[PDB]
């Protein structure tokens, strides 16, 4: 599994592949593991099973109706319930945010973090992709839609767990 | 009991709620079917039953206001219930008895108003009388003229017919979803009977709850009304929600609702001597201090107008005696002064603010 | 006390319930024997035991309506308790002794009714004594009377003989130990959702419900302020989806004590149709003749029926299934524009139909986010 962010010129977007690996065999190669969420105002992905994200991703909505949408806010009370309840500590994925404010990572270890320059790339190929990612964003005029597509396939190339199926969600700002 | 057209209704709550137009409409709407359920027949007055709302929005935002100006504005008699209350415990049924005891004071009350301007003459009786009334039995007539028996049979009329009862934070009642979800869901099947028509005993009377209209109201941000039991969804036909307050409704919320706090004030520093006067220019600062603190830290709507106004005047009210006869202006350089610094500081907002 | 006759009762209830004709036909029985015992000897009326009812089925079918319509039919006292509000707490007798209070309100008031005739009489013959006191009527006691007829502390006074007269008619023996008579003969118990008691924790808090219901069925003698109360003959009927668990799930004393059986089938949006108008004093019958209170003329197409009926089912697929109650909610938020503009549109002939429908719903139909909030 791999998923991209990248956020330039008022423009952000998420990406991320379709690959479901079982063991050494191929599960299904047309998962969608990006979404959009709260009146498609924010665009978000996941990296692990489908429904610890989908259980997730609904109680983020819910932690952004309480704080009227702030992002920063609202994935800090996710990481705490996360880690805190019993029930969602089981829960096992790697989710990835973002809005026109800026993009953060969430975790089950409670971590919230914004990378450099708001680049996520997390799964399995996550490091591929960020790594081609990097290259371009400094290297080029590309728009981030243009990097995150270019750099998801780098990744798919690279990665055994992550295909060429692609899913993104742009969100524009300006 | 009223005959007040809906539009009539809502153009009454306008003079103290702001906005929230649509849960206007809607309370108007089942406060004017009570009137037209009186005119139908012997068989449709029984069928038909009052349309309950369900308020919807987050907290601070009028909810509760608009179902008390409505009480108010009909004279019914009125109870807030906190729907968690039930979680641990005290019975369903005491929401009933409150209402009745809070409808006989209001009747008892009201009826003294009318036992109170009760409770050839010779000239040198209209002496004494002229004496008496610059200065120098209000138990005994008033007690001789009201009739306890129909004080407290009209209450229980009161409570069946126009009897309001507000069900606050009814969202959190909804099953979160094991544990909590049957306490939960276990109160809400404890008030399905009070909205299905059952009959409750007080030591007023025995009351029966079919014609009682009910407000619930809920953020529903974690839960949802489908949430809800199915016996208890069809219990609210009309649903409404409120919209969040935004500065400018602040800005009118401080001066045009009858009786405003900006106006309460005013009045508090007249009875010093001193006379208080609000710039455009400071309500609308003090709207933007109000709104800040709710977006640096936590929302409670409207109510963050109270906490910083009294902040931004506890300077004068103390003063207020010592500046009797002065003539105190509220620009926007006196409240970026007293608040500025405070709304600045989000740790200490949490305390002071 | 009534002697209809079975099919008398179920056609009766199809004048409200619309469908679920075994759910008739099984309270028919039962109200028909409690006719049949009285005609029988002293030793028989006490061996023979109501024919208790267990309805099944998905929530908002009616199970609840036919019991609501079966006591007021006849005229019964009648209570509905959520088997639920035991696991926690309150004590079980008090379905009695809330039923009796219900009871005790529903005779006085139907007591009033008789008083409210011949205490008028005797009320104007008291006040008529005042205004031409006695030493065939006399003319000034009929030019009076006329006057008193026609409108006019005077005017306190007529509602207080009102009491000493109806308290003077009534025989309050007779009429708190009517309720127990009523109670007794004619009681009346809907127990929703008994299904959610059935069956390590709960399952005996669970089961620990049903052995405390078990004396109430089985007979016992229940004390109230009121009088004291035996449940030998009162009917009940319990109610459960019982997708979760079934009857035979129920303690073994309990199940014998439910003869009769019945399953309730699923209203389709034909049956919408019929409920928003065949039924007296349906919904669509209420929301006309409260229009008219303003001076409005509603009139529903059938095509406009239909479209609501269709509303209705499609937020109970799309989100969650409450039955029929599903119709109140739709209604309502078709007819709010109307409802508060009735008053300026006094006058006026205001007509539903299919265009109408679709303008004010399929657009929160739609979305099955907001359904979940507004409908
Ligand atoms: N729309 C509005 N217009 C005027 N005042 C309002 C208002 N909303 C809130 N307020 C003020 C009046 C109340 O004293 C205070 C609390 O409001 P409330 O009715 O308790 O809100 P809620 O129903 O969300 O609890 O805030
Ligand atoms: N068969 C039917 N005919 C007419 N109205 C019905 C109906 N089934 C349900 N309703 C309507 C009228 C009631 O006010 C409302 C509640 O239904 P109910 O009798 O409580 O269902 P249940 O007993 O399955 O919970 O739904």
């Amino acid at each position: 599994t791999t998923i991209v962010s990248v956020r330039r010129n008022g423009h952000v977007v998420i990406a991320g592949d379709g690959q479901a690996t079982l063991g050494n065999t191929v599960m299904k190669g047309n998962v969608k593991k990006v979404r959009r969420l709260y009146n498609d105002k924010v665009i978000a992905g996941f990296a692990g099973g489908t429904a610890d994200a989908f259980t997730l991703f609904e109680l983020f909505e819910r932690k952004l109706e309480m704080h009227q949408g702030h992002l920063v806010k609202a994935a800090v009370e996710l990481a705490k319930d996360w880690r805190t309840d019993r029930m969602l500590r089981k829960l096992e994925a790697l989710l990835a945010v973002a809005d026109e404010t800026a993009s953060l990572i969430i975790t089950g270890n409670g971590d919230v973090v914004q990378p450099e320059n708001d680049l996520i790339a997390i799964g399995s190929g996550g490091p591929y992709a960020q790594a081609a990612a990097r290259a371009l964003l400094e290297n080029t005029e590309l728009s981030a839609r243009e990097i995150a597509e270019k750099a998801l396939d780098i990744a798919g190339d690279i990665c055994i767990y992550t295909n060429h199926f692609h899913t993104i969600e742009e969100l524009s700002y300006k | 009991m009223s005959e007040m057209t809906p539009r009539e209704i809502v153009s009454e709550l306008d003079k103290h709620i702001i906005g929230q137009d649509n849960a206007k409409r809607s309370v108007a709407i089942a406060l004017r079917n009570r009137w037209r359920r009186m005119q139908l027949n012997e068989e449709l007055r029984h069928e038909v039953t009052p349309k309950n709302i369900l308020m919807i929005g987050p907290t601070g935002v009028g909810k509760t206001e608009i179902a008390r100006r409505l009480a108010k504005l009909a004279n019914a008699p009125f109870i807030k219930v906190e729907a968690t209350k039930f979680t641990e415990g005290k019975e369903v049924d005491s929401i009933i008895r409150d209402l009745t005891d809070a409808a006989v004071k209001m009747v008892r009350v009201q009826a003294i108003e009318k036992n109170r301007y009760r409770a050839e003459p010779s000239a040198a009786r209209q002496a004494f009388r002229k004496k008496l009334r610059e200065g120098q039995l209000i138990e005994e007539e008033a007690a001789k003229l009201v009739n306890p028996e129909e004080l407290k049979q009209d209450a229980i009329d009161a409570v069946e017919q126009h009897g309001i009862v507000f069900i606050d934070e009814i969202d959190k009642i909804c099953k979160r979803g094991s544990g909590p979800d049957v306490s939960r869901e276990g109160v809400q099947r404890d008030l399905l009977p009070l909205v299905e028509g059952c009959t409750v005993s007080t030591k007023h009377g025995m009351v029966k709850t079919d014609h009682i209209l009910f407000i619930a109201s809920g953020a529903f941000q974690i839960a949802k009304p489908s949430d809800l039991i199915p016996e208890l969804q069809g219990r609210l036909p009309i649903r409404v929600e409120l919209q969040a307050l935004t500065t400018s409704d602040f800005e009118r919320i401080l001066t045009e609702p009858n009786a405003s706090i900006t106006v309460q004030y005013k009045a508090l520093m007249a009875t010093e001597g001193v006379n208080i006067e609000f710039t455009d220019s400071g309500i609308k600062r003090i709207a933007e201090a109000a709104w800040q603190v709710n977006e640096s830290t936590e929302n409670i709507g409207a109510r963050r107008l109270h906490t910083v106004l009294e902040r931004l005047m506890e300077e004068i009210s103390y003063d207020a005696s010592d500046l009797s006869g002065q003539n105190i202006t509220i620009d926007a350089d006196y409240v970026s002064k007293h608040l500025d610094a405070l709304v600045a500081d989000e740790d200490l907002s949490r305390f002071i603010l």
